[PDB]
């Protein structure tokens, strides 16, 4: 709606101009988790003893 | 704009840019001009004369 009253002129691509499929798009699911300890978490260490 | 580097004045460059009108860009050519080209000659007031 605006791309060509700004961005169009000034040699701005939109961000899929050139694509078949709609751009897959990745969202943030509030859903819990397990997942490994990562090793450098600022906050827990696990030791293998 | 290579010209008017060049210290051209706005005789000099139209007089090149008469002998030189084969050099405009071909829409088949590049994919960039394909979209831009039909987003330009959708504006009303763009005659092809």
């Amino acid at each position: 709606r605006f791309f060509a009253i700004c961005g169009l002129q000034e040699g701005f691509e939109p961000f899929a101009i050139n694509m078949q499929r709609p751009v897959t798009t990745w969202f943030s699911k509030s859903l819990p988790q397990f997942e490994p300890v990562p090793p450098e978490h600022p906050h827990y260490e696990v030791a293998r003893m | 704009k290579t010209r008017y580097a060049l210290k051209d004045t706005d005789e000099e460059v139209r007089e090149f840019l008469q002998n030189n009108l084969h050099l405009q860009g071909k829409v088949e050519g590049s994919p960039s001009l394909r979209w831009q080209m039909a987003l330009y000659r959708g504006l009303p007031g763009r005659e092809e004369d």
